[PDB]
């Protein structure tokens, strides 16, 4: 355990529209802390609190946010109107001391122009080369998951209906279909690499699972197609001598 | 609210078990001190807490000085699992932490035996389908994110099988004939790259 | 008057902690023996207090509860408070526990001025259980009851018209307490809360509030 809960972890929005977070921080702890990080870039100071009351509000925010801390340990961010460049990882953290800052996983909010735009992943799995196993005697199965908006994903390999973390390996950043087009589709690929043997025995099952965070029962849906939900898309290959 | 953070070396490239040191500089006098680690999920693990003196604590080694005004982050025998961006959260405000730029750390590791090949990959369900694939490469290969906006390519990857490690990356493309012999063209791959015959 | 202008940083923020998301300490069999006056071992169920320190604006005046049972109604803080790092302070909301109890709970009305039109306000919100209560006691509630309705101790983005604001209790026994909404001096809790330090106990007899709201 992290030590310090958030709820919810991710989060979708339409421009100009209300949004809040929850912070959940260990019992003790006295204070607590309000960062926002983008991509590629170090967390900005937002607010803190100590004990019941507010001490600081950093300058360069913005008049649409508002933190409160009702009843109790825990504290709610309130974001007014959704705007561009509003889409960041938002941090929060707590201290006793105030010695050591106990950070939590962060909530990543996603500002989209129409919810239409929020696409579910389509997961495939390709069969290892023939010239791969004559050559280095293993295979690596290669999984691809594309057309996705955003670009929150959770990729793990499962191997006889078990976790596999050993010979896993998988893109840091997934790359976009059309990089010049806002709010555009995302591709991300991890490759699992076995045995010559293992591969080849038919007993063994291969598994590529990605866990795509979409829309919630309080998100109207209006569209044709389905509504993409929280939703575990998977594909699956059996081994073959 | 002024406090002036400047994290030195801004990116790092070092090999397999080997040693490094980033420092993290300071304008103002400041009481407190702390050293962080960020993963590719995006949680900040509290490495160390030193506002003066040097802590030991198992592999990690941190000193930092009130006087010259500078904190050190040492790493013994680095491993993979040690790639990511440290942070420096400084403290002049009353308790108010400011963090600094971030130094980009990625630990490469070298393979005892390189052998670099692309191989060709097809789907599972679908017969049109399929997906090209290098891998077994050296570390120090730098792979182009490009070119034809109609094929789409992926960074380095690192994993163990044991003992053994190897590097891949992925490039597909969906369009009539994408051979794997003209795929990786705009990146400077070794002469020795192995080109197999589907 | 009144001026919300006059930001002093998290003060708006501060300032609706203290009424609208509020821990009100309630007690009524509560005994003490330690100008400030110790509770040991107040906070049941607290992970960050167990003691209250009760401050008062003279010593004189401070022995007549010191000994004897007395019944507690007001808001607590942590952030700067004059002691180890598990004690929370309040100022006065402190009232004796003899001839202060009623047959059928009290129910004083309240009337409020948006810029000049009357608007109708419940009797049900304000209640007292006692003969002669604090000004805290009826303050915290009547002020709660006013950021439901009408954000009070909200920034003007988070809907907050009201600019200028007051609030009178009626003169049934002796002259009214007068006092102004945005007029209280400090950002934080220690220096918000001070109004209270006289330790005013007025009679709950058939009396009423009288609330001046304006938008400008």
């Amino acid at each position: 355990d992290t030590g310090v809960s958030q709820n919810p972890r991710h989060k979708i929005t339409k421009r100009g529209q209300n949004v809040t977070f929850r912070c959940d921080p260990i019992s003790e702890h006295n204070r607590l802390y309000w960062y926002r990080q983008t991509l590629g870039q170090g967390p900005e100071f937002l607010t803190y609190f100590q004990n019941e009351a507010q001490l600081e509000k950093s300058r360069l925010l913005s008049d649409r946010f508002s933190a409160e801390r009702p009843k109790g340990s825990f504290s709610t961010l309130e974001i007014q109107r959704t705007e561009q460049g509003d889409s960041a990882m938002y941090l929060c953290a707590s201290s006793l001391g105030g010695y050591e800052q106990y950070f939590g996983p962060g909530t990543r909010l996603t500002v989209t122009e129409d919810l239409k735009n929020v696409f579910p992943p389509e997961v495939a799995v390709f069969v290892p080369s023939e010239a791969e196993i004559s050559h280095t005697q293993k295979a690596t199965l290669v999984c691809l998951a594309t057309g996705f908006y955003p670009d929150h994903v959770e990729l793990s390999w499962w191997v006889n209906g078990k976790e596999v973390h050993s010979g896993v390996c998988t893109d840091p950043q997934p790359l976009k279909e059309q990089p010049a087009l806002n709010d555009s589709r995302y591709a991300l690929s991890s490759r699992l690499r076995v045995s010559a043997t293992f591969w080849q025995d038919p007993r063994n099952h291969f598994r590529c699972q990605v866990q795509f965070y979409g829309l919630s029962e309080n998100d109207e849906w209006t569209q044709d197609r389905a509504k993409p939900v929280t939703q575990i898309v998977s594909a699956e290959a059996w081994g073959r001598a | 609210m002024g406090i002036q953070v400047e994290q030195s070396p801004p990116d790092l490239i070092l090999q397999e078990g080997a040693n490094s040191t980033l420092r993290c500089n300071f304008s103002d006098s400041v009481n407190n001190l702390q050293w962080f680690h960020q993963n590719p999920w995006g949680q900040l693990i509290n490495l160390f807490y030193i506002p003066s003196g040097t802590k030991q604590n198992g592999r990690l080694s941190a000193t930092t000085v009130a006087t010259e005004r500078y904190s050190l982050l040492y790493i013994s025998s680095s491993q993979t699992t040690d790639s990511g961006v440290y942070f420096c959260a400084v403290d002049s405000g009353t308790y108010k932490y400011i963090f600094g730029t971030g130094t980009r750390l990625k630990v490469l590791a070298n393979i005892q035996n390189p052998d670099p090949a692309v191989y060709q990959l097809r789907d599972s369900k679908s017969s049109d389908k399929s997906v090209c694939l290098f891998t077994d490469f050296d570390s120090q290969t730098n792979v182009s994110q490009s070119k034809d906006s109609d094929v789409y390519i992926t960074d380095k990857c690192v994993l163990d099988m044991r003992d053994f490690k190897s590097n891949s990356a992925v490039a597909w493309s969906n369009k009539s004939d994408f051979a794997c012999a003209n795929a990786f063209n705009n990146s400077i791959i070794p002469e020795d790259t192995f080109f197999p015959s589907p | 008057l009144r001026k919300k202008s006059e930001l002093q940083g998290t003060a708006l923020g501060n300032l609706k902690q203290i009424y609208y998301y509020n821990e009100k300490a309630k007690t009524e069999n509560k005994e003490s023996h330690d100008h400030t006056i110790l509770f040991k071992g107040f906070f049941t169920d607290h992970s960050w207090y167990n003691d209250l320190l009760v401050d008062f604006d003279s010593k004189d005046i401070v022995d007549k509860y010191k000994g004897k049972k007395v019944d507690l109604y007001g808001a607590y803080y942590g952030y700067q408070c004059a002691g180890p790092n598990k004690t929370a302070c309040m100022y006065g909301g402190v009232t004796l526990h003899d001839n202060n109890r009623l047959t059928e709970e009290k129910k004083v009305p309240i009337n409020l001025w948006l810029d000049g039109k009357q608007n109708t306000v419940p009797l049900e919100t304000v209640k007292t259980n006692k003969k002669n209560v604090t000004v805290q006691e009826l303050d915290l509630q009547a002020r709660r009851y006013l950021q439901e309705k009408y954000n009070l101790y909200n920034s003007d983005v988070f809907d907050g018209k009201v600019q200028r604001g007051l609030i009178v209790f009626h003169t049934s026994t002796e002259p009214s307490v007068n006092y102004d909404l945005f007029g209280a001096q400090g950002q934080y809790s220690n220096t918000l809360l001070r109004i209270y330090r006289d330790n005013k106990t007025i009679n709950s007899e058939n009396m009423h509030i009288d609330i001046y709201l304006y938008t400008s």
